[PDB]
């Protein structure tokens, strides 16, 4: 079934998709690197009210 | 007494063949139907 479209490529393509979303996602979220949780004590800031 | 047959044939190559199937038929059918390709599997006939 690889005609005109390989279907092999297309699985890695998809595959790295969703891949590179979940790097993004631990970019920010991970536990051990990521952005919100190596956050220093006094660059951390509260809202007033609750709107931004 | 001379050197014997055996002991002489020791020193010999035999000639080996490829095995041998028997179940090999000419399959003439094959040889003789007409082969069309089909590019990504699924072939229609209207």
């Amino acid at each position: 079934y690889s005609n005109p479209h390989d279907q092999i490529r297309e699985q890695l393509r998809l595959t790295i998709e969703i891949m590179k979303e979940r790097q993004e996602s631990e970019l920010i979220n991970s536990r051990e690197y990521g952005l919100l949780n190596n956050v220093a004590p006094g660059q951390l800031v509260h809202t007033r009210n609750g709107a931004p | 007494l001379a050197l014997r047959d055996v002991a002489a044939r020791q020193l010999a190559n035999a000639t080996k063949t490829v095995p041998q199937l028997r179940t090999i038929t000419p399959r003439w059918l094959v040889r003789l139907l007409h082969w069309t390709p089909v590019e990504a599997g699924i072939y229609r006939v209207n």
